[PDB]
DNA sequence: CGGGAAAATCTCTAGCA
DNA sequence: ACTGCTAGAGATTTTCCCG
DNA sequence: CGGGAAAATCTCTAGCA
DNA sequence: ACTGCTAGAGATTTTCCCG
């Protein structure tokens, strides 16, 4: 409540996003969003071949997290089934395919329509190369190919660590989805309050931002003012 | 008027909507397609 | 430095149970987390809880409402 | 009481009367009637009236099989979150179950699986899988489905959903995936008002973040506490209370009679 | 909300999401999400979380059959007292059951029997017996054993005793009578610390005595009460409260605004 | 507590039992028992014959309440079984038999020993005559004889009312057993307290009688004195 | 005469239940008894109870311990 | 020392007395004639 | 008025199949 | 228009007994 | 500080077979 | 040495909103 001006100065000086502001100055995130205003569901789907069997790989673009299963036939049914599975395990909003015959079937289209996925026809190929490398590294430890494929998916998602932080793809996908959940929660709050108008001290209508226990933060004429709760009236428009 | 949904008799499939004809403590009397039944309230939902 | 870290660690909520009460006690504040035990604080009462009994979340919907 | 006791043992030996009846009829102290009943082997016919509580650590999964329309459905649940992975399988065999489990362990952090003693879960090939993935295997007490109450209730729930959406698929495997989707993302409640997918994300992310934060705090905040004893390692000071760990034993002591060095 | 509602009905039609999920994702008032779920026929899959309570009038008996070692045991319980009469029978037939019931009605005051819908209890010959003895027949809701929870728990208890004393008889009918004896006279507890035999004596004697006493009081204490109405018949005055019976309707009114004539 | 002297006078004047005293003067029954001090479990067992079948009748002597069942053979097994049944339905302390062959069997003796009944080898015959009368009255309403026997047992125990009060045998047996339960309860209380000695005001040991909420009734030198609780000490001897 | 009768009628104990509570409420005093209803008094509170819900005894172990 | 009486595994017949070897919250480990078992505390009685 | 121990009450489970 | 219950085991709270 | 309504919490059940 | 649980329905209590 007091750090609002400090936050405004910091943002004018460094162009900092709402997270770093609501973290360093202890502000409710709707207020930091107002100041700063004053991918996660994207997967790539491609089929690869290896020892005469079809491996249907899905990569989470933001993290490099891999879901691959050996399928029986490069048909539309096996791909629609793989896609329902993926959409039930992770939040999937958009798949990037390559206009192959199976990816364009009416079956996959009905699957995407049921699971609310959007279809859009380079990381996938490098990931196929890494997957094939690990599969060749662990082929002598399984009889069948599907087993070695899952061993490789495991090694890639959890036993290979890279990037800046030194994390693995599972850690990365969990961090990314967590941040994404936060984004939807914040947007839901903003959408919940953005239909209220506040009259304070009476002055003109103000965009409401927060409704704490001891104050009511608002925004009037592109400027943020804190008022005590009893000094203002909140109505829904 | 009320809509009743009920599990009748060993059949694990819920049916309805039926008309509620009578409600007591513990059980209800309903009419599902001219067929009057008596169902324990553990096995009904009245709306 | 350190006090930032501690204030962060105390923002995670904990749901937990006592060894003979089936209901999950509402959100407490996390003070310390070890391998076996979690130290919480529920209504100004500092309980120790075994890890197998504690669900440590963060509630994102609450965090983003203040 | 020596007379009244012997007339009571002779009558219990015939009728096995409860302690109230032998207190009312032979004028006995209730403790003595209870000692009589408590020494009859034939009267010990009842167990405690409690329940245990299942482990709910962040890395424990409960697996079970369930049957529907003649097919076998293997199901896993993440205990802490309620997040499920199901899959229709060809047959309740150890090979298929070991496959399902390798997939799960590659898609999520699985530290411990808990199952009943079905032959597929106890097979030597599910054990080789768990050994490769570094999973700990926990087997229930035999014929105690309450040891797996979470997965067993999830069967209820999965079956309940599959019946709501069965008319939208043709095959059962499709409807099983539809139900896994609906449960993991389209049903909200429990701790935090979440869905199970959001909740597993929160649980796992919280585990990583708290591990990191506490690692840093302990690297920095390095002190020894003497209370009432040895140099107990400090855990948390605040609000006039001190929590320490003396010889791998965690206890809460008030700030009085506790010096920090 | 008109936009958010239609996006919610379209999504429920596919996933059958619960009201919390449609409130969180389409920004809806919980009452509106609940109205959406409440109009989906496919989502009405659960009943109330209560229980009824069985009738416990002094003259109601619950009868059931139970099976042990290949024989049929017919059992009756007096609901108010817990007092049992059991008997091994040749076969679960209406003839045998009508016989058992004539015996019971001649040994005790039986006004009403309550049974499930087993074929022996619903036979036309058990009905002729009940009509001769002036018994009212109450049949449960089919496949609802909870309607007979008293007799069903008595099966538990009878079977439990028969197992304690089975090695003292040779035949099963002997052990059944031994168990009826032990239950009715050698087990104490419940209301009044009684045994079931003492308790049935107390219940029946109390019923007779209270009937007589109240008959006399009403013959003597004859008054009409006007409160707030008609000449309501007085029931009980005392302690500043008046209980009356206006048109077969019993209500408690304070002494104020109530004159006795 | 105050009516003790009135009770003593009434008993010296009319020799009234402890019930009428503890009812008219509102006294705890142990006290009325002390003042007045200063069958129920008896059954008759006989077999009768009728249409070539054996009917085994039991009569409660005090009330005239009848238990009769047609039995298959006048053997010791059927009589031991009838006796176990009776002893499990009613409190049976002593049976009066007639030294017949079945009543003297080792089987009936073992039954009586298990059920704690005492065996002792005119009302039974008059009751057999009344039973036969009712059976002849209701024979046309049943096919078998056992059914008519139970119809007659019913008519006798509940539909025939006689004696002083105008009661039936079922009402009578319930009243008698109720009074008997009261007798055992009182005797149990007397046996529970008769091992205590009270010292009041200190005076010599006194036989304790009651331990109410506001007093302690005792009996010393064949005389009953009420003392307040704090003025006396209760010990167990 | 009549007051003796009434004091007698009020010596019978009543156990009873309310329509959604499974536990039997402890002994109340009986004030009136009809065909359908029993009027009791539990802790200076005059409830009406349906007959099917009331267990009316006298408790003989109590009549005799005072 | 304790005596344990237990219902083991689908057998509805209670056995014992066994020695208690270990008691946890939820279950106990007993020794019945050199045969170590693990029984849920819902299915045991310790004396 | 204070504790200690024992009585009384309360809470909760399996089995009824 | 009908309806879960009962008894034992352990935990927890009340009552009573002597100070 | 007072009610009213809505949110939040609590209590309790079936089914898991 | 391991362990009933989950989600919905209705009832009941809290909280919040404007006075
Ligand atoms: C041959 C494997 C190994 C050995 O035992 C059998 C038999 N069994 C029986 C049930 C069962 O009785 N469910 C009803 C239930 C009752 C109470 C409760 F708390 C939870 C509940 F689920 C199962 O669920 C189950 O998976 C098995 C099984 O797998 N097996
Ligand atoms: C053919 C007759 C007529 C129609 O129905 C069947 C089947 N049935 C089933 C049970 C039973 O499931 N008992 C377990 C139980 C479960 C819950 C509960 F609250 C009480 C309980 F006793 C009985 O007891 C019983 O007598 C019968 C029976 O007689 N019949
Ligand atoms: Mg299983
Ligand atoms: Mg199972
Ligand atoms: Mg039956
Ligand atoms: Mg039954
Ligand atoms: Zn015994
Ligand atoms: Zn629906």
């Amino acid at each position: 409540l007091d750090g609002i001006d400090k936050a405004q100065e910091e943002h004018e000086k460094y162009h900092s996003n709402w997270r770093a502001m609501a973290s360093d100055f202890n502000l409710p995130p709707v207020v930091a969003k107002e100041i700063v205003a004053s991918s996660p569901g994207i997967w790539q789907l491609d089929c690869t071949h290896l020892e005469g069997k079809v491996i249907l790989v899905a990569v989470h673009v933001a993290s490099g997290y891999i879901e691959a299963e050996v399928i029986p036939a490069e048909t539309g049914q096996e791909t629609a089934y793989f896609l329902l599975k993926l959409a039930g395990r992770w939040p999937v909003k958009t798949v990037h395919t390559d206009n192959g015959s199976n990816f364009t079937s009416t079956t996959v289209k009905a699957a995407c329509w049921w699971a609310g996925i959007k279809q859009k026809f380079g990381v996938i190929e490098s990931m196929n190369k890494e997957l094939k490398k690990i599969i060749g590294q662990v082929r002598d430890q399984a009889e069948h190919l599907k087993t070695a494929v899952q061993m490789a998916v495991f090694i890639h998602n959890f036993k290979r660590k890279g990037g800046i932080g030194g994390y693995s793809a599972g850690e990365r996908i969990v961090d990314i989805i967590a941040t994404d959940i936060q984004t939807k929660e914040l947007q839901k709050q903003i959408t919940k309050i953005q239909n209220f108008r506040v009259y304070y001290r009476w002055k003109g209508p103000a965009k409401l931002l927060w409704k704490g226990e001891g104050a009511v933060v608002i925004q009037d004429n592109s400027d943020i003012k804190v008022v005590p709760r009893r000094k203002a009236k909140i109505i829904r428009d | 008027n009320f809509r009743v949904y009920y599990r009748d008799s060993r059949d694990p499939v819920w049916k309805g909507p039926a008309k509620l004809l009578w409600k007591g403590e513990g059980a209800v009397v309903i009419q599902d397609n001219s067929d009057i039944k008596v169902v324990p309230r553990r096995k009904a939902k009245i709306i | 430095e350190l006090q930032k870290q501690i204030t962060k660690i105390q923002n995670f909520r904990v749901y937990y149970r006592d060894s003979r009460d089936p209901v999950w006690k509402g959100p407490a504040k996390l003070l310390w987390k070890g391998e076996g035990a979690v130290v919480i604080q529920d209504n100004s009462d500092i309980k120790v809880v075994p890890r197998r009994k504690a669900k440590i979340i963060r509630d994102y919907g609450k965090q983003m409402a203040g």
